[PDB]
DNA sequence: GCCTATCGATGTATATATCTGACACGTGCCTGGAGACTAGGGAGTAATCCCCTTGGCGGTTAAAACGCGGGGGACAGCGCGTACGTGCGTTTAAGCGGTGCTAGAGCTGTCTACGACCAATTGAGCGGCCTCGGCACCGGGATTCTGATGGCTGGAAT
DNA sequence: ATTCCAGCCATCAGAATCCCGGTGCCGAGGCCGCTCAATTGGTCGTAGACAGCTCTAGCACCGCTTAAACGCACGTACGCGCTGTCCCCCGCGTTTTAACCGCCAAGGGGATTACTCCCTAGTCTCCAGGCACGTGTCAGATATATACATCGATAGGC
């Protein structure tokens, strides 16, 4: 059938080069007489050029980008008008915010690590050096004058050269992998640990290090489940350092640290284990390319230069290819309970990573089912636990002897030391549950939700009736605060002092919370608020801004770089921040705060282990004072219903766990 | 439980026309939907023909007329030829 | 010693490239999640507390994209008819009226 | 700071999305008023389809809209869709 | 053989077509030849579509028929385009076509 | 002559109930009869397809209700549904 | 009889017979024909009322296809129901585009 | 015979359509489109007639053919 | 006396839109229908109602096409219909695509 | 105001080498199709007869058909100006991974109501007639355009 | 100081529907009788209505990356108004062709009816197409490759 350009917008005479770090050292401030301007910022040049400049200097050089000044003018006018009307308390909050922000900005000027050096020996003795930025990703790396960097940052060039000349970097072939050496008992802390500062590991840490070493000599991987607050990471880095020195093993190591805890690990690997080079493999694609170019391979030998990496799960997943061939011996994982669901892509990714020793670090590995514990055990040695059905039949529930069998088999693979058995100095935790009655507005919204009479809630609100497809999550919102379901009408009250009263009376919980916070304020105790609803944090922040001192915040939207500063400011001695707003899943895990005496759980997670994790953020090694924990519960509401499940689960878990001790 | 479809028969047709070629699952679903649609269309036209002529039965002739009404030109002619051949071979048994 | 002591395509070149690219590619163009949001919002007006299977939204998106593409083709023909190159709302209106949509 | 404003769901069919759909249709130049018109037309089409889909769902005593409901609704309008059932 | 498709020499299920017609409430009776005829028609239409689909696939250097190939085959044939004129094939896209008035001389 | 059924006697009663002093010619009547037949056929087809889709062997009143809602515009659909419900209620009353 | 019981002027028995001898479903419910008859009667009543209004507007007293066409095309719902339908002797709705009219 | 559809007839049909001015080329196009429409309808009409084993094309055949083509005609039966 | 171009056109528009009669001569249409049918089967007979139905359908189709053509012409800011208008109308309708 | 020529650089395309998930075959079993057989209604005839389609013909207007002039639309070429495209830096939110729950989508199974299929029977609706009014006709009646004579002046021009 | 086009109204011939009365057909709408199809009453057996139960799979977050959206700047291409020329159509008159109507005649095909017998639906027993599920591993998704067509557009040939 071409001229420079402005980057951003932040006495008379002080301008130009003389104000730069080349001359301010010799002449300081050219004038400091009795108008005002803001810090220099140019597109294309490093921040280390900080100076004080005037409106005319840009014009004189004909810098392209003057038209950009209009937005800055808008900002200036808005700030001027807004600040005057701001209440004195809000003014204080804003001033503290500015004070912290300028310090954040300045921190960039401090160079952390020289990355590369140019063959052009300027002045025949000053090669150009590629300088890293403190608190900024590798994407911002720029070359700087060798002499200039030496004047203010001499030591860093010595660091980079010494590391470059070093030969401790790992090698592809190792005889240790073929046959493990004989175990040697560590009777006392080696002198090289802690450095000249003489830092001493606590005894239980030394015992755990001995246990981990013994397990390594047998070739068996292990799970470390030390009770939260005992410093698991210190023991991990101690094992790494032991592998370094007492075995001459400088093999690749890969610690998958969460994002919130990355900086803590980095600081501790710099203080401890200073003999090892660390690479924080975080940032955008370009920054990772920069690392993979400069800090990855020793081009003169094609050998690996790094010792310990610091990656997150989300980044490791998105670059799983590159590491797949560069097999690492010591693939460590922190906050390992993410591996409790073997189907999760992290499990399938890491299980294909050829590793010789994997150590999981999780405070509460027991979790809600034996399957999760089996999953972790499988991650230890896939050969010995390759079958689920066999394990299930071998450990049939109900019979009492099976639990003792479990506690026997776990002992060589899982190590855990309760606080009371290793450090009695720590004050005992105080747990109190404060019932509270729902407010009348809460009761009316609750009645409407239960009847699903959307007609009432819709009055003057954009809420969608289809958003009620999960009544549990809306009942929880109603219980917490009315504003979550129905945004408050800002036109009802123009005076803040009245809107604050309405906000307080709107939520029954706040009626107790404000009084509790004031009473703790009298004692001078700092308070940590953990909540699993991020909008709840917004509500609480708005409430705080009216009355109390500046507060730091930690939720998943806060970029990592700022979390370092927030944590340091709250922890730093002399801090005035009254309380810390921490989202549970983001900030409740791992971070070592140890600077507060109250931990208030606004809303309870479906999983009590997360709540226990949050409580332990304060109750850590650094606490010199007892911590009082208050769990908020709304009487006559589903929140108690959740707590009943929590009680059953907790009783069962405690009964099982207590069998581990020979009491 | 069991859902019945034309997957295997379309696959046989494919391995007759293009032995090497394969067929993705969504392509197979598309072909199944097309077969169902043409089936229902021809059946409906045949039913209308029967009701109009006050018949009570659908015969090969009704299907032939439905094909002539639905498919255009050469497609209809070839479909009619194939149907006549199939019926003849069936009777020849 | 640093011490401190362009190309531009013309209007229409990229449009043709986009035309070719999106005629070649079969990938869905509207972002899935906002389309799901709009589908749910519209459905709310008919029956509250409705649930959507994941394939229902996909089918609706495919049908809507195909309908919009056909409408844009007809609109382009209408614009060319007026000896123009820009599609304007009256072009869509004419296309719909001829197609018989009220 | 954020003023708690939220954009309309209909505005979620962004200007680049209408631009891309126009490109697939062979449109070289697009007037700025097309976007509102396109949004309205799409809303009308969705209303017409979803009405029939919801009716079908209600008939079955179901509270979930299934792909077959959408297929039937489109077939009623003479817009048969393939790849989701039949 | 014991199968009605073998007699007619078709691949499509003649008995399944007979079941569908008999149960579809199209008529009160169904002849013996109507299933055979309809099965043959369906088989021919499937073969006609698949030939073009495979040709399009081989053009793109592929080996599996995807919806794009089916759409290309359907839209590039005048007869199939009329039969499937109001059919939207998911993930099939559209035929490449740029109006002359848009491109420069 | 064999018998051709029609709705003439019914359309005429409806006309004489909405407009007593009005009449209808032989062609308007044919148009009305065709309209009735077409609406019947479309509603019946909707009911049948609804039944087959839902794997059911009966055309219930609810099938006709959904068919009317699918086919007629909103206001016509609502009024037709109301009248059908009233008719069914009255029919069931005399049980 | 089965129509007086429903108060419908249209025939329920004929609708039942057509539903059964129509190849629509294996069996047909008792209530289906009454519903269908009521719907048809309502539609006929609406069309006839509009047609009679149109006839009054023309001073005739006998409905002819012109009247039915006018009624259908002047009602949006009826026009949408019968969009694809052409009525013999119906003519067209008087409609002259403005641009064609003189200044 | 197609010329039997003369210029005045197409003129009148255009008038009923609201056309005020008609170009001289519209007539051939109208004749062609009319021929195509007639062919499409009549083929189906004859097909219906042939199935009935008849020789006279009845009005019902035309009605069925139009209903297939989406041109439902009221006035003769259905 | 002599009307300006356009007045009689609107007069005819009003005359024919108001009326309902068939515009095409019946006998030429009968001949066209018979000729078209001749290609399919010889000796065919047509009922008068069949021819009238075909005429009604053809007139309705042509009138609708002319309305669409008029809309297309106005789109180009013209007032005179020409073939490309019919072609555009058909293509948009899908009849010729 | 034009031809060609190279890169302000740019984006497709056409090559590899992974690796990875979807797809092409295998295997158990349980439903559905296929061999038997039967009953009986519907389809298939051959007759008959009635209509209504086809074809003739003569007169008889209506329409179609040309032919001319001149008005006003079609259509081209020109000229502003603005809104659209392109491109960049910044931001937002989609997308995806992980964690919870549980509403509700499908199934099984029980047994009961309500349709199907009968039989008598009876009245609605059908075809067949029959006889006036609604609506054609068709005037001359009125009157409602409508285009060319018209009065004037403002505005730009004299 | 003076004045002719657009222009507000103008005013008067025609040229049109329309408005009206007559006249008078014929198709409505009413009545009659009688068929057959709908109604009443009965048994009868399975849809399907309801209940109880398992898990998909659908919803609601948080968290985090990062690509796409967003806002703004620049300039140039396209739109839309404008003017002017020309030809193409409209309107009208007069001639020519052919519809249209009425009465008539034929016989061909639709329609109908009696009678027959063959093919289909319904029931039963018995497997082997078919499908769910599992699985091993190539085709395609995906990195990194250069190769190849030009936004122009700049510089020199006239
Ligand atoms: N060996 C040690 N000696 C003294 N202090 C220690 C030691 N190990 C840990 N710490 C304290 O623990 C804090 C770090 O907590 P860390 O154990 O890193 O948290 P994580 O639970 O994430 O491991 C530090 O502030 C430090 O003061
Ligand atoms: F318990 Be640790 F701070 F993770």
């Amino acid at each position: 059938r071409e001229f420079e350009t402005i980057e951003r917008f932040m006495r008379k005479g002080a301008t130009g080069a003389t104000t730069t770090i080349y001359a301010v050292e010799a002449d300081g401030d050219p004038n400091a007489g009795f108008e005002i301007q803001y810090l220099i910022k140019w597109k294309g040049w490093s921040h280390i050029h900080n100076t004080w400049e005037t409106e005319e200097t840009l014009k004189q050089q004909n810098v392209r980008g003057m038209k950009k000044l209009d937005n800055y003018k808008k900002k200036d006018q808005e700030t001027k008008r807004w600040l005057k009307n701001a209440s004195p308390e809000d003014v204080e909050y804003y001033n503290c915010q500015q004070e912290l922000t300028d310090d954040l900005h300045k921190q960039y000027q401090i160079v952390e690590r020289i990355i590369a050096h140019s063959n052009q020996k300027s002045a025949a003795g000053y090669p150009d050096y590629y300088c890293k930025w403190q608190g900024l990703p590798y994407s911002e790396c720029s070359w700087e004058d060798g002499a200039l960097i030496s004047k203010k940052f001499q030591a860093c060039i010595d660091e980079y050269f010494s590391r470059n000349q070093s030969k401790t970097t790992p090698f592809k072939d190792c005889k240790v992998l073929k046959q493990r050496p004989r175990f040697v008992a560590l009777k006392k802390q080696p002198s090289y640990i802690g450095g000249h500062e003489g830092l001493e590991l606590r005894d239980y840490q030394l015992n755990g290090l001995n246990w981990l070493a013994h397990s390594w000599c047998k070739g068996n991987s292990c799970i470390l489940a030390d009770e939260m607050g005992l410093g698991k990471t210190i023991q991990t880095i101690s094992f790494l350092n032991y592998l370094f020195h007492e075995h001459q093993l400088y093999g690749p190591f890969l610690l998958v640290v969460p994002l919130s805890t990355l900086t803590s690990w980095q600081r501790e690997i710099q203080t401890w284990a200073s003999q090892m080079n660390a690479v924080v493999y975080l940032g955008d694609i370009n920054s990772r390319n920069m690392i993979r170019t400069h800090e990855w391979t020793h081009h003169q030998t094609k050998r690996l230069k790094f010792n310990i990496l610091l990656t997150t799960y989300e980044i490791l997943l998105k670059d799983k290819a590159f590491l797949g061939g560069l097999n690492w011996a010591f693939i460590g994982v922190d906050e390992a309970h993410r591996l409790k669901n073997d189907d999760s892509l992290l499990y399938k990714t890491l299980i294909d990573f050829k590793s010789n020793h994997r150590l999981l670090i999780t405070g509460t590995p027991l979790q809600n089912s034996l399957k999760e514990l089996w999953s972790l055990l499988h991650f230890i040695m896939p050969e010995k636990f390759s079958s689920w059905e066999d394990f299930e039949e071998e450990h049939g529930k109900g019979r009492e002897y099976g639990y003792a069998s479990l506690h026997k088999e776990l002992e060589p693979f899982l190590l855990r030391r309760v606080k009371k058995d290793v450090e009695k100095s720590l004050p005992a935790k105080v747990e109190q549950i404060l019932r509270m009655e729902m407010s009348a507005l809460q009761k009316q919204y609750y009645k409407w939700i239960l009847t699903r009479n959307y007609k009432a809630l819709s009055k003057g609100s954009k809420g969608s009736t289809s958003g009620f497809l999960n009544i549990m999550m809306e009942l929880k919102k109603c219980c917490n605060h009315c504003y979550l379901i129905k945004p408050p009408d800002n036109n009802e009250f123009y005076n803040k002092q009245e809107a604050l009263q309405h906000l307080i009376r709107s939520s029954g919980k706040l009626i107790l919370l404000d009084k509790l916070l004031i009473r703790l304020r009298e004692r001078g105790n700092r308070v940590l608020i953990f909540s699993q609803m991020v909008r709840m944090l917004d509500i609480l922040a708005e409430y705080l801004k009216y009355r109390q001192f500046p507060f730091q915040r930690l939720d998943g939207s806060i970029k990592g770089e700022l979390r370092k500063q927030a944590l340091d400011h709250f922890n730093a001695e002399g801090s005035e921040d009254f309380c810390f707003l921490l989202s549970t899943r983001a900030g409740g895990l791992g971070i070592n705060l140890a600077s507060a005496d109250t931990v208030v759980i606004f809303d309870s997670d479906w999983n009590p282990q997360n709540d226990l994790q949050a409580q332990a953020r304060a109750h850590r090694i650094g606490q010199k004072k007892q911590v009082n924990i208050y769990r908020l519960v709304t009487k006559g509401s589903v929140e108690e219903d959740i707590l009943e499940r929590a009680k059953k689960k907790m009783v069962l878990d405690h009964l099982v766990i207590q069998r581990m001790d020979t009491t | 439980t069991r859902k019945e479809s034309y997957a295997i028969y379309v696959y046989k047709v494919l391995k007759q026309v293009h032995p090497d070629t394969g067929i993705s699952s969504k392509a197979m679903s598309i072909m199944n939907s097309f077969v169902n649609d043409v089936f229902e269309r021809i059946a409906g036209e045949a039913s209308r023909l029967a009701h109009y002529n006050k018949r009570s039965t659908i015969t090969s002739r009704e299907i032939q007329t439905a094909v002539r009404l639905l498919l255009p030109g050469e497609l209809a002619k070839h479909a009619v030829s194939e149907g006549t051949k199939a019926v003849t071979k069936y009777t020849s048994a | 010693a640093r011490t401190k002591q362009p190309h531009r395509y013309r209007p229409g070149t990229v449009a043709l490239r986009e035309i070719r690219r999106y005629q070649k590619s079969t990938e869905l163009l509207i972002r899935k999640l906002p389309f799901q949001r709009l589908v749910r919002e519209i459905a709310q007006d008919f029956k509250t507390d409705l649930r959507f299977q994941s394939s229902a939204v996909m089918a609706l998106q495919e049908a809507s994209e195909a309908y919009l593409v056909a409408l844009f083709e007809d609109t382009n023909l209408a614009a060319i008819h007026a000896k123009r190159v820009t599609i304007m709302p009256k072009d869509i209106q004419l296309a719909r009226r001829i197609r018989g949509e009220r | 700071r954020h003023r708690k404003v939220l954009r309309d769901n209909i505005q979620g069919i962004t200007k680049p999305a209408i631009r891309r759909l126009a490109r697939r249709g062979g449109v070289k130049r697009i007037s700025g008023l097309i976007y509102e018109e396109t949004r309205g037309v799409l809303k009308v089409f969705l209303e017409n389809v979803i009405r029939d889909a919801v009716t079908y769902t209600e008939h079955a005593k179901r509270k979930t809209v299934t792909a077959m409901d959408v297929v039937y609704a489109l077939k009623r309008q003479g817009r048969t869709l393939y790849g989701f059932g039949g | 053989a014991k199968t009605r498709s073998s007699r007619a020499g078709l691949q499509f299920p003649v008995g399944r077509v007979h079941r569908l017609l008999r149960k579809g409430n199209y008529a009160e009776r169904v002849g013996a030849g109507a299933p055979v005829y309809l099965a043959a028609v369906l088989e021919y239409l499937t073969a006609e579509i698949l030939e073009l689909a495979g040709n399009a696939a081989r053009d793109n250097k592929k080996t599996r028929i995807i919806p794009r190939h089916l759409q290309l085959a359907v839209r590039n044939d005048e007869e199939l385009n009329k039969l499937l004129g109001r059919v939207t094939i998911a993930q099939g896209g559209v035929l490449p076509n740029i109006q002359s008035v848009l491109l420069p001389k």
